[PDB]
């Protein structure tokens, strides 16, 4: 049980990771949209 | 096997490790194909014309050509695994006693073929004739060869 | 030593020719050299062959058919195609100046000229066989040379061969879509020649086949090439147990003793069970059990007619591929319950069956896709009277007004046959609600 | 014309098709006109343009992305594996009045 | 093992099942390709696909369902996504123009156009199935197609298939928050069919679920897929004695007579229980009787209807895991004895144990932690009716005014319908406050 709840986080945490490297970039987008 | 058709008792590989082969005692000549990454075997069934027989024995050539079959009639089909159809059936006349039990194809043309008498048989491929015969006592079940096949040794 | 000989008359004929025989030598190993390579062959012979084709000594299986049409494009294009060393060069009968669509073209003018030389070659043809069992004919019901030159050839095939089973594969003109505005007219004109200097006739229609590479195969906008195959692939059903193994071989005369209950009533319907496309045939199952359903469902029939609007008189399916014979009877038993297919009072039976041994063979560059199992259903039907009298209302009206009757009257003709056609098909009508009633 | 500043200049991840820089008749046989040629979706690659990049464009492909990367070994122990209907019918022999015949050893 | 097609319409009940067939093919091991990795010889074949599955041969297992929705954009995003070679094309029915949300155009005039291609494909399934328990029809009673074409659905297979367990997944629109501005109407006009031929319908909010996943599952912003993951669980223990053995196997025909009092009184709700998070799951013991606690709690129910403010009358408890029964009998004991949790008089009773031998199988990527003892409630209680009265009080507003009305007659409807459905809901609430009396 320990075992793959342990993993479950790691998901977790590369899901939302990932959407944070997601949300960064449209974040530098709408940047550089505004920087034109 | 199929469904219409019985179940099969032999088995046999090849000079590449993707096709697997089986006979029946009911006549399911197969030649089936293998795929690891899909990770299933595909067969095929191999016409013969109307010629359903009762097999029990399998021998194969050393250069992948073509498979021999032992049946229980006394007839030694031989058919093409690449084209899976027939090739040659057995004696015409003279046919073999209770059904070929042993088949060992050597590394020429030719081909051991043993019977439930112990009629066991040296041919050659297009007529399926007898050229030099020994009778032993007991129906042959094993035909081995000591590698080079100078010296086989045959069980009862 | 089960031969029979396909006769192929008009342009659909033909071009249903050009893919019937490309499906025939596949299935019995023939290049178009005409020639069968050592490989594809069963040890030995395999006899399996000799129904359709004709060994001549050197290795070459010549097509036992009679190809002709009067006028050269489309012959000559089977001359310049990829067969033309698989056809003889006599078997392919042209004369010149087409029937433009006129059923007196082909039995006035342009038809006398040429009968002699067909009937010799269908002679020497006949006299090359041991077991001839049939005359498979492919004309067209619309046409000139199509209707037409036909009607000369089994008035002259009855008279001459006898008793021989005459079968027909034809093209009937479709519900709402044809080609020439002479189409309606010149059906029933050659409705004198089918119900007697025959045996049996199936029917087939355009805007059928259409429908069925529209919502099974998903060939929306199809051409004739695709249609001939499917039509093809149907007489190699039939045609199955007089040359491979299985078992219940269901022989021509086998057929048709069990097929076709009267004298006259002899138009039977037709269904290839699998006609699934490619994509969709590893997305089934494709058992006994529904493509045996797959031929009684009223979107599946090859002529244009509702089968629920009348009643199965004799039913025959004959199994093409690995079929087990105990599923046909469940299958059988099924069909017997369902309300929807009302048999008939006198035909407690209903139903004969035909289970071959030899898989369906793929078109390389088809569409259909390779089933290890199929069934061919040919029904004969209280039903198809309406397609009868779908084209009977558009002679009426056309009819009427004399019109278009000049060039037809024209070229050699009495006007009174007109009625007597008619009355022929009224008559045709008559026999058929007739028969589905039922008997106190 | 947008040039398409390389990559990460979009909301879709990618550069973009280069494009046209003659009309063969081709009688084609799976779909409905000529005129419409991504009628059903057939040459549109949506799904393998949307395995290349980390979130997907549309919430609807969210169904089935971390499918490849199980995180719980399945436990097919405590199945309902149908033993009645495969160990008590029998396929076709009738071994019952058959001889032993070839290979009966019996234990 | 027996089998149960599921019709998903709407495109609510397509995306729910979007969710479910993810987690179907997950708990037996078909991938997206439609393919077992593991043959059925390797594995002693274990046919608890069957119940949802149907092989073909070449291992290509089937999903038991049919997807309609009458506008095309939801049903394309399947035949394009990760799941199309899966599912069949033929399966995947879709239409032209959008039921725009409105009864009329999904019962009476858009919802003809495709009647007939889902009853034959119904079909289709129901005869290779031997043993067909029940449709479970996924759809949502607030908007088109979902409201609609299920309607119509519902009479079809009544008259077709009779008694078949007609189930019924379906999602109620919530008290305050709402997607469609028409929601009232096509809500209590197709409760119709559902009072009639629906034997077990089944309600979910869509509110009460974001209050769980805020609350339980720890997640803020929550989106419509985490909303159709519970969903999926709430079957695949519905399901999950029909495919995996357990202690107390229950049917589903089990599942009605064990839950329907009386014929009218039909309405179940749906709780899982031990639905928290990982972060907060190395947090809890989580054994039996704080998930049998669970379900009986009211921030963890699944529709907004508290059951303090009314009495229960059936309520099957189905347990999956690692559940012993003494831990059950005790937690049955021991929540018996509870003043706020009312039974009625006409059930000294109590609850339908259910217990499975088969832990719920996670979804890589959803937000349920694994637990290794779960429960999914389908409790029957009085406390629906004030759920059925918030939608009642709020038809009653806009149609006294008679708004939005000329989008609905002026579409094939008779204005007569609108006030037939509003004395039916009348008599479903008067049902439902009077077979609640406590008799003395
Ligand atoms: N399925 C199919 N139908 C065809 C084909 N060719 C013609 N037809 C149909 O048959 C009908 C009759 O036309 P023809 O085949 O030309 O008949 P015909 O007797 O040869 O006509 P003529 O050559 O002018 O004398 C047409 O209206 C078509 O609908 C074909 O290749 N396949
Ligand atoms: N459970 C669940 N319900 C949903 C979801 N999406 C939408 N709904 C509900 O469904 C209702 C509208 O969806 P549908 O009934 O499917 O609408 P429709 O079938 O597309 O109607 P038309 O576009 O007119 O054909 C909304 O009021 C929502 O409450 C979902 O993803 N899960
Ligand atoms: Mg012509
Ligand atoms: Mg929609």
């Amino acid at each position: 049980c320990h075992a793959i709840r342990d993993a479950q986080i790691l998901e977790k945490q590369l899901i939302q990771k990932e959407l944070d490297a997601e949300e960064k970039r449209l974040d530098q987008m709408m940047e550089v949209e505004r920087q034109k | 096997a199929g469904l219409n058709v019985g179940n099969a008792t032999t088995v046999i590989f090849s000079k590449c490790r993707d096709e697997m082969f089986v006979t029946a005692g009911n006549g399911t000549i197969r030649v089936w194909e293998l795929d690891l990454p899909n990770r299933k075997i595909w067969p095929t069934e191999c016409q013969t014309g109307q010629m359903k027989r009762i097999v029990m024995s399998i021998s194969m050539a050393n250069d992948d050509s073509f498979f021999y079959l032992g049946t229980t009639t006394g007839d030694i089909l031989k058919m093409n695994p690449r084209t899976k159809l027939l090739a040659d059936t057995g004696p015409a006349k003279d046919k073999f006693s209770l059904g070929v039990s042993a088949i060992c194809c050597l590394k020429m043309g030719g081909l051991l073929v043993g019977s439930g008498d112990g009629l066991l048989v040296f041919c050659k491929s297009p007529s399926y004739k007898p050229i030099k015969k020994i009778q032993l006592q007991g129906g042959i079940t094993s035909i081995t060869l000591r590698g080079e096949g100078h010296q086989f040794f045959v069980g009862t | 030593m089960r031969e029979c000989i396909s006769v192929h008359v008009g342009q659909a004929g033909v071009q249903i020719g050009n893919a019937c025989w490309e499906l025939y030598c596949l299935e019995h190993g023939i290049q178009p050299d005409g020639q069968m390579p050592s490989d594809k062959t069963i040890g030995g012979g395999d006899d399996s062959f000799n129904t359709f084709f004709s060994e001549t000594g050197a290795g070459k299986h010549v097509p036992r058919a009679v190809f002709v049409d009067l006028e050269p494009t489309v012959i000559d294009e089977v001359r310049t195609g990829t067969y033309r060393q698989l056809f003889h060069p006599e078997q392919l009968i042209t004369g010149k100046e087409d029937a433009a669509n006129n059923y007196a073209r082909g039995h006035y003018t342009i038809g006398k000229e040429l009968i002699d030389l067909v009937l010799d070659r269908i002679r020497k043809l006949a006299d090359q066989c041991t077991g001839l069992q049939g005359f498979l004919i492919f004309h067209s019901f619309g046409g000139g040379t199509g209707s037409g030159f036909t009607s000369l050839l089994m008035e002259r095939l009855s008279v001459d061969y006898g008793k021989k089973s005459k079968l027909e594969f034809s093209i009937y003109p479709a519900p709402q879509v044809s080609t020439a505005v002479v189409e309606p007219y010149n059906s029933i004109l050659t409705t004198h020649t089918t119900l007697e200097h025959s045996d049996c006739a199936f029917m087939v229609d355009n805007e059928a086949i259409y429908d069925i590479c529209r919502r099974n195969l998903d060939i929306e906008r199809p051409t004739y090439t695709n249609l001939n195959r499917l039509i093809g692939q149907i007489v190699s059903s039939i045609t199955a147990s007089l040359r491979f193994d299985g078992a219940l071989n269901v022989d021509l005369t086998e057929f048709q003793t069990n097929l076709v209950p009267y004298p006259r009533i002899h138009f039977p319907l037709a269904t290839y069970a699998p006609v699934i496309s490619a994509e969709k045939a590893y997305h089934e199952q494709l058992s006994v059990a529904e493509i045996t359903n797959a031929c009684f469902e009223p979107a599946n029939q090859m002529v244009k007619c509702d089968p629920r609007h009348g009643k199965y008189m004799a039913c025959c399916l004959l199994y093409r591929g690995d079929v087990v014979p105990k599923d046909v009877n469940a299958a059988i038993a099924t069909i017997k319950t369902k309300r929807t297919i009302q048999f008939v009072d006198w035909c407690p039976t209903g139903f004969k069956v035909g289970i071959n041994y030899q898989p369906p063979t793929v078109v390389p560059g088809g569409d259909l896709a390779k089933v290890q199992r199929a069934v061919c259903m040919l029904s004969n039907t209280t039903a198809i009277a309406e397609a009868w009298a779908r084209l009977d209302h558009k002679f009426d009206l056309m009819y009427a007004k004399r019109a278009f009757v000049h060039w037809y009257v024209g070229e050699g003709m009495e006007e009174g046959e007109f009625s007597e056609a008619r009355e022929d098909m009224a008559a045709l009508e008559k026999d058929y609600e007739e028969v589905g009633m039922d008997s106190v | 014309p947008r040039r398409q500043d390389p990559k990460e200049h979009s909301y879709y991840y990618r550069q973009g098709w280069t494009g046209i820089i003659k009309r063969d008749p081709g009688y084609n046989q799976k779909l409905h006109r000529d005129d419409r040629e991504h009628a059903k979706s057939l040459g549109l690659r949506i799904n393998e343009e949307e395995c290349e990049r980390p979130v997907g464009v549309l919430s609807s492909s969210v169904y089935g992305r971390r499918i490849d990367q199980p995180v719980e070994p399945l436990n097919r122990d405590h199945g309902r594996a149908g033993h009645v209907k495969a160990d008590f019918y029998r396929k076709n022999d009738i071994t019952s009045i058959k001889a032993p015949g070839f290979g009966h050893i019996s234990p």
